[PDB]
RNA sequence: GAUCUGGUUGAUUCUGCCAGUAGUCAUAUGCUUGUUUCAAGGACUUAGCCAUGC
RNA sequence: AGCCAGUGAUGGCCGUGUAGUGGACUGCCAUGGCGUUGACGGGAGCGGGGGAUUAGGGUUCGAUUCCGGAGAGGGAGCCUGAGAAAUAGCUACCACUUCUACGGAGGGCAGCAGGCGCGCAAAUUGCCCAAUGUCGAAAAAAUACGAUGAGGCAGCGAAAAGAAAUAGAGCCGACCGUGUGGUUGUUUUCAAUGGGGGAUACUCAAACCCAUUCAAUAUCGAGUAACAAUUGGAGGACAAGUCUGGUGCCAGCACCCGCGGUAAUUCCAGCUCCAAAAGCGUAUAUUAAUGCUGUUGCUGUUAAAGGGUUCGUAGU
């Protein structure tokens, strides 16, 4: 709150650390730690995939 | 006197539509033929290259040399006559250099004593007439 | 003739600016400003720009 | 480009840029009420306006007319709530009757001064802005800010200022460091 | 509805229809018609200056959208 | 804001235009620019031509 | 001022073609159809919801977020499909154009970013699918993570719009103009606050901006507050000098009237002053000023303007 002694936000309470792990997005676990690992970035993924587009059978055609 | 006459609006109509082309300013706006003798293609400034520095003579109650040039716009190739202001400012102004153009403050009508000019420069070299003449910049 | 260009420009005698203490700015220039006029004096028409006598 | 968020003015510029009668009048209200620049006056100016606008509208209309009675008592309620007309004045023929010297008098620069918490509307306009003066125990640092009738007897320092409970200011905190 | 402009073809007959179109700015009328070609069945007889009423039916021809249903 | 002012005469009263004045999510250019919120952004001319990546 | 008919123009009869009606099309028959209530031809132009200017009536803009239409260099043809005359589908020609071993093979940014040219004129060859949606064999998770320049986020951005700093309160001394109060100045004191620097941290897909704080045992900072406001003006319209130098119908100013030839209220400068201000000038277009387009609401003896006179149709 401006100029003031307050804040407000909202907030879950699961019934399991099973039930969390399930359910939550991915990075609001990884701003706990305990988050899945980072993926490449997309653009790599973007150029792999246009150049396969010319390949057939085996070597990832 | 008019007619009015509650089912003569056909007649109204028709009488302002022909009347309508008797004011010079309803009928220029509506005409395209001064556009096209607009050295400006229905713009507000233009670009061109500088041709001659010609002094031209003040009308009859006054009496000075006005200090213009001749200019030549890139868009058209047309040729027109542009004042220069200021005390000095001609010295800033070489020949083939690039210039940019603006009215004057009458919409195509001459102003002042100047005889047949419309025109006035407003930057050289893309720096700035006045910001020359204040010193702010200096001429590329 | 073109000869004579920039001749008065060119021919006035450089004098310098004076420094002063600057002015205050943004509200307090409009109280500066409003002191002048209905303050700081008691009329019972001011001119804002009254000059000596001269020739 | 696909954006929908609404913006309109709040202000136009006077017609004859250059009269002597409104020139004088309008600096003595800016000396009078500590104002920044003459917007702050043409800013007023509209809001009347509209008002005004609007009550010329419904006194036309017939009376008991179905607008008239929705929106003549709203436009009433919000005169009455913000300070601008007493409780006596009730026939919203009273709403034609305001000036700009009536909305000046509910600025928050106004009303510090008036309630004695300063001893200037020049020192009134600074404490605002410097995050000294609470509303209804929220700080309020527009000097712009309209007060209601319901929140004139709230005003008072905010504990968080060093005025009210707060923690002593830079100039003792410099000089305590200094030490 | 329509008047019997001109019987002239087989089985078809032209209607016209006088409206009076309203101007805003000059808050007043003016005079406006068209004209309507329609089928007209052989159990009907209209001749020029006759009123008619007509119907919507489905396209019938280049020009023709209507069928005659009553003369007055 | 249901508002006008300067220019024809030795002076006067008119018709009439030229000039002044205010706005524009209306474009461009000049000088200047401490903080914050919200925003349009190669349409105008050339439905002109396109390396590269997606 | 007339338009339409060989080779369909208006209508009729039996058919063909279409998903279906139909001169849509083949054969035969009749002479019709449209037009001063402006057809036919020409010019500008994607239509609307809407924007600007608001006494009222009006004038003007609408390429552009939503809805509808059309196109993918030009123009034609087509296959597959429930749906295309599709273009990051195919076929050919025209104009441009790329690689080659000279046999041949390719191209379509009016998608995003970017480049050249054009012009008075318009941004990054960025990050991400976290949100809003679409497609789909598909919820999420677990031996086990769909795509998406649609979209969002940040960079650039004085188009435009909102809020708002550049100081506040006093003592002393010398002065001001009314007549113990109102205020200007220089030596002073004494509090406050941001612009800035940072964080146990908050935000966020991550980063940024905003917001909170300068101890909770334990957190930097203003005095010439150099942390220094600008752009236009001072004869009239139009707020503000009968000030002081220079120039001398020159240089220049001036939207208009006008200023300048030795005492310039107008030029070039200094000092003062005015307007509005984080903004302010200039150009072009347009709305109001404009009862100078007049329906509301103009004028026509002499200022511009009643036909030489009668008859007379459409129209009123
Ligand atoms: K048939
Ligand atoms: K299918
Ligand atoms: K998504
Ligand atoms: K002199
Ligand atoms: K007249
Ligand atoms: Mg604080
Ligand atoms: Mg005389
Ligand atoms: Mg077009
Ligand atoms: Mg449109
Ligand atoms: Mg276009
Ligand atoms: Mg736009
Ligand atoms: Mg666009
Ligand atoms: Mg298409
Ligand atoms: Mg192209
Ligand atoms: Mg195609
Ligand atoms: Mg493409
Ligand atoms: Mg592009
Ligand atoms: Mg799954
Ligand atoms: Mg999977
Ligand atoms: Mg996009
Ligand atoms: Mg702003
Ligand atoms: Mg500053
Ligand atoms: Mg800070
Ligand atoms: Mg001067
Ligand atoms: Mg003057
Ligand atoms: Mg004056
Ligand atoms: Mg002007
Ligand atoms: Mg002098
Ligand atoms: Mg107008
Ligand atoms: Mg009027
Ligand atoms: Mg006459
Ligand atoms: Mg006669
Ligand atoms: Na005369
Ligand atoms: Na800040
Ligand atoms: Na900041
Ligand atoms: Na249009
Ligand atoms: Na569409
Ligand atoms: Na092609
Ligand atoms: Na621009
Ligand atoms: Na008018």
């Amino acid at each position: 709150k401006f100029g003031g002694g307050k804040t407000t936000g909202f907030g879950l309470i699961y019934d399991d650390l099973a039930a969390m792990k399930r359910i939550e997005p991915n990075y609001r676990k990884a701003r706990l730690g305990m988050g899945k690992k980072k993926l490449p970035a997309r653009k790599s993924v973007k150029e792999r995939r246009n150049r396969n587009k010319k390949i057939r059978g085996k070597a990832k055609g | 006197t008019k007619t009015n006459g509650q089912h003569a609006a056909r007649k109204l109509v028709r009488l302002r539509r022909k009347n309508r082309w008797a004011d010079k300013g309803w009928k220029k706006s509506h005409t395209f033929v001064a556009q096209k003798a607009n050295p400006f293609g229905g713009s507000s400034h233009a670009k061109g290259i500088v041709l001659e520095k010609i002094g031209v003579g003040a009308k009859q109650p006054n009496s000075a040399i006005r200090k213009c040039v001749r200019v030549q716009l890139i868009k058209n190739d047309k040729k027109i006559i542009a004042f220069v202001p200021n005390d000095g400012c001609l010295h800033f102004i070489e020949e083939n250099d690039e210039v940019l153009v603006s009215g004057f403050g009458r919409s195509g009508h001459a102003v002042g004593d100047i005889p047949g000019v419309r025109f006035k420069i407003v930057k050289v070299s893309s720096v700035g007439l006045y910001a020359l003449y204040r010193q702010k910049k200096e001429k590329p | 003739s073109l000869a004579r260009a920039g001749k008065v420009k060119n021919q006035t005698p450089k004098v310098s600016k004076q420094e002063k203490k600057k002015q205050p700015r943004g509200r307090a220039f409009k109280r500066l400003k409003y002191t002048q006029r209905y303050l700081a004096k008691t009329l019972k028409k001011l001119r804002m720009n009254k000059q000596p006598p001269g020739k | 480009m696909r954006n929908y968020n609404n913006f309109n003015r709040v202000w136009k510029a006077p017609r004859r840029p250059f009269e002597k009668e409104r020139l004088d009048r309008e600096m003595k209200l800016c000396g009078q009420y500590g104002l920044r620049c003459k917007r702050e006056i043409w800013r007023v100016n509209m809001t009347l306006s509209k008002m005004r606008r609007t009550a010329r509208l419904l006194l036309t209309l017939p009376e008991n007319h179905p607008r008239r009675l929705l929106e003549g008592s709203a436009i009433m309620r919000r005169c009455h709530g913000y300070g601008f007309l007493d409780e006596d004045k009730d026939k919203l023929d009273y709403v034609l009757s305001l000036t700009v010297p009536d909305i000046l008098e509910r600025r928050l620069q106004t009303v510090v001064f008036k309630h004695g918490l300063a001893k200037s509307v020049h020192h009134s306009r600074v404490l605002i802005q410097q995050r000294h003066i609470a509303v209804a125990k929220q700080i309020v640092t527009i000097p712009s800010f309209i007060v209601r009738v319901s929140s004139e007897h709230h005003i008072a320092f905010a504990d968080a200022s060093p005025f009210g409970n707060g923690r002593p200011g830079r100039v003792k905190r410099v000089k305590r460091n200094a030490a | 509805r329509g008047v019997v402009h001109s019987t002239k073809m087989r089985r078809s007959i032209v209607i016209r229809r006088n409206y009076l179109h309203f101007i805003r700015k000059y808050q007043r009328y003016q005079k406006r018609h068209r004209n309507i070609t329609v089928h007209c069945s052989p159990c009907f007889d209209p001749k020029p200056g006759d009123e008619v009423v007509v119907g919507q039916c489905r396209p019938l021809s280049k020009t023709i959208r209507y069928n005659v249903l009553q003369v007055v």
